[PDB]
RNA sequence: GCUGACUGGGGCCUGUAGAGCACUGAUAGGGCUAGGGGGCCCACCAGCCUACCAAACCCUGUCAAACUCCGAAGGGUCCCAGGUGGAGCCUGGGAGUGAGGGCGCGAGCGAUAACGUCCGCGUCCGAGCGCGGGAACAACCGAGACCGCCAGCUAAGGCCCCCAAGUCUGGGCUAAGUGGUAAAGGAUGUGGCGCCGCGAAGACAGCCAGUCGAGUGGCGCCGCGCCGAAAAUGAUCGGGGCUUAAGCCCAGCGCCGAAGCUGCGGGUCUGG
RNA sequence: UCGCCUCCUAAAAGGUAACGGAGGCGCCCAAAGGUCCCCUCAGGCGGGACGGAAAUCCGCCGGAGAGCGCAAGGGUAGAAG
RNA sequence: UCGAUGUCGGCUCGUCGCAUCCUGGGGCUGAAGAAGGUCCCAAGGGUUGGGCUGUUCGCCCAUUAAAGCGGCACGCGAGCU
């Protein structure tokens, strides 16, 4: 659905979400971004759903850039079971997202179509989003 | 108010030098109106006639542009009209008062008429242009 | 392109930021100084000048230094500039980016495809007294198949290609 | 009608706060919304 | 018999936080491109093309407990100083404990559920269900209760009445009883900062566009509020009752307030 | 599942739990031991009768990614090979 | 709570909640009328008699304006079964 082709390890620890984004925080490809305003795990099913809506909107139209990738496995014990007996089974995958991450990006489109498309996607995401342009995001010399 | 720059040079440079104009009053034109007097009405005076009320709305300030002192008598109105800053016109004076008599119902009334240093008043253009 | 700069002594950057100022520094082989500028005025400028065009900084001693930007650090959250790096030029040849003119539109239209400005600008060696405004491209027959990369450019006097030069610059690619 | 997202549905429609509550009224009554 | 905890200066030791992609893998977009699929098309085996699968290489973007080119704060240790403490070290007699609990921080498990569960550092309850605050309430805030006082100063928290002390002062917000505990998401609810459209080329809204004669629209930051909000005995912010407040934000002065601290008497144990 | 070894979890000394993540051991070598003396890898690109895509041969490029009986980590060619 | 908190369902007795099955208001309707659909306000009052199973529930018969869904230690055994 959207997952690595291999992993070194099959299951991995949950961990935490310190602030910031580290990187992936400025535009770089297309001409309009959808940015994160809160940390979260975003699931492949959500990414996909949003992405499809984007296209569906400007049907077969411009270009799309999916900038988060679900590498993290998501475990979950069988239903109704009690505790212990090792870690759970892997159900899906998530992408760790932290405020200021530019998750999507678009090119070859009107601002009207874009503005809208993204909004739509922001709905499919379980976090708050903002739209962006191409400011002083040009880390050059 | 950025728009006054391409305008405050042409109601004392255009509205100041001419030769032969007069006043009509196209008023309540219903569905019979689009923008065809800025798209075919030049046939009255060659490269000349048009459709505008430019400086025909603050005409107390346009009756101070070609120097005309004492300003309160006519000037404003739905002054549709058409003459030109370099164009001829004379023989339509008998045909004139036929568009307010019965071809319309009243609406071809006038107000001024600058006959090259000869402005005609109301009945002074209605008796003159006859 | 001019900006009133000021001289920063040792006032906590935080407080300057808090007060709508933008902390920063200026440097070159010879000078190194803590400065600050005002935000909204800098942005007004940078929004156009950016790193492509010179800015002249007006210090509190009346002097007016010709500078380029080398860095805009920003707070990921509240995506705003935290701090500006200014490089004051002189005469020795200095490297920088120069903007391009994507003329017209590419011919890849039937398959839904869309242009990719992979390089809006290119790295070049130039003297501070021979800085160009722009560079002129030639896009027209850029179809869904082929692209262009290297020194396929109209290099004027004062310029030296400081790239590969074999490197992709703009490619038309399929739709989403 | 009674939804937590009331929006404008058309350009004849109109958003009206009355008596604590956000309504909407169009010319055509299918467009009539009240927030709840 | 000064060596203790803790502290200062020096010297080693370290691979986390953060960051990074040089290794190990994962990974987006583009270029180039070994093979392979497949179209052109033939067995003379070549040959051309591919908005297909796909090594390395290049450009631009990322991810990682069992990755690290890099790496703090801190931590451990030795030396030399301070440090007389219900400190330390040594030899022996007597034990009880070997069932922990909550809170904060850092991880694992769990479903980024549990008054969950497992470790780590800290703290308290345990044994401080003695004292003040929190309506009530082991472990949240204050504070370590030898005895006495119809004395005084403070702590947290408080000063409209219950209820001790301000219906104290100066400036704002808010009109929901919000305050008096809920989200995505919605809105011409309010207020305060911003920056542009564009207005005697006088349509922003209203009747034929002339009259009409001005302010109109669009974003972006910030505060307070509105709906989103349905559960079972009688309700309620602790209660009365609070609206330029008795709510909220920002300033300041004074008071109240514990078994904390002082004063005065007394007791006991240690050392002198 | 029960002893032993490697890694992570383990919060940069040591140590650190869970029916947490993930692997190995219960052997082996008379040379795979002692010392002395020599020698330097894996790849990659050419080039060469039988010869694959690494048989053996030649030449460049190649600080280590080879190898060190066996799991992992550490270490290591200025050798432990 | 193990030095005892009787542990399904039935009956009897109720009382509460509204997320309403009737009945009273109402707005949309792909509302001609009649009859629906859907949402909004509203428990005051009502919400049947049987066959089958210990059953809860369910299916079925005949009706009905309707044949609501829950809480009260899966309400109620010092009240019965």
């Amino acid at each position: 659905m959207l997952m690595p082709r291999r992993m070194k390890y099959r299951k991995q620890q949950r961990g935490r979400l310190k602030g910031a984004t580290k990187g992936g925080d400025y535009v770089a490809f297309g001409d309009y971004g959808l940015v994160a305003l809160e940390p979260a795990w975003i699931t492949a099913q959500q990414i996909e759903a949003a992405r499809v809506a984007m296209v569906r909107h400007f049907r077969r139209g411009g270009k799309i850039f999916i900038r988060i990738f679900p590498d993290k496995p998501y475990t979950k014990k069988p239903l109704e079971v009690r505790m212990g007996k090792g870690k759970g089974n892997v159900e899906g995958y998530v992408a760790v997202v932290k405020p200021g991450r530019v998750m999507f990006e678009v090119a070859g489109v009107t601002e009207e179509q874009a503005m809208e498309a993204l909004r739509i996607a922001g709905h499919k995401l379980p976090i708050k989003t903002k739209i962006v342009r191409r400011d002083a995001y040009d880390e050059a010399q | 108010a950025a728009a006054a720059a391409a305008a405050a040079a042409a109601a004392a440079a255009a509205a100041a030098a001419a030769a032969a104009a007069a006043a009509a009053a196209a008023a309540a034109a219903a569905a019979a109106a689009a923008a065809a007097a800025a798209a075919a009405a030049a046939a009255a005076a060659a490269a000349a006639a048009a459709a505008a009320a430019a400086a025909a709305a603050a005409a107390a300030a346009a009756a101070a542009a070609a120097a005309a002192a004492a300003a309160a008598a006519a000037a404003a109105a739905a002054a549709a009209a058409a003459a030109a800053a370099a164009a001829a016109a004379a023989a339509a004076a008998a045909a004139a008062a036929a568009a307010a008599a019965a071809a319309a119902a009243a609406a071809a009334a006038a107000a001024a008429a600058a006959a090259a240093a000869a402005a005609a008043a109301a009945a002074a253009a209605a008796a003159a242009a006859a | 392109y001019r900006l009133k700069a000021y001289y920063r002594e040792g006032e906590k950057p935080s407080a300057l930021r808090r007060a709508g100022k933008l902390p920063g520094v200026m440097y070159n082989r010879h000078l190194n100084r803590k400065v600050y500028v005002d935000l909204v005025e800098f942005d007004k400028v940078f929004r156009q000048a950016s790193i492509h065009h010179v800015i002249v900084l007006e210090l509190p001693d009346g002097q007016s230094l010709p500078t380029l930007v080398r860095q805009v650090n920003l707070d990921k959250r509240r995506r705003r500039p935290e701090h500006v790096d200014f490089f004051v030029l002189s005469d020795e040849p200095v490297e920088m980016y120069v903007p391009l003119r994507f003329v017209g539109t590419p011919a890849g239209v039937r398959a839904g495809g869309v242009l990719q400005e992979i390089h809006r600008d290119i790295l070049v060696k130039v003297s501070p007294r021979n800085i160009p405004e722009f560079i002129e491209v030639d896009v027209s027959g850029l179809e869904i198949g082929d692209s262009l990369h290297a020194s396929d450019l109209k290099l004027p006097p004062g310029v030296e290609l400081a790239v590969s030069p074999e490197e992709t610059i703009a490619a038309v690619v399929p739709p989403e | 009608k009674v939804r937590a997202s009331v929006k404008r549905i058309c350009d004849k429609c109109k958003v009206i706060r009355r008596h604590g509550r956000v309504y909407v009224i169009c010319e055509n009554p299918k467009h009539k919304q009240r927030q709840g």
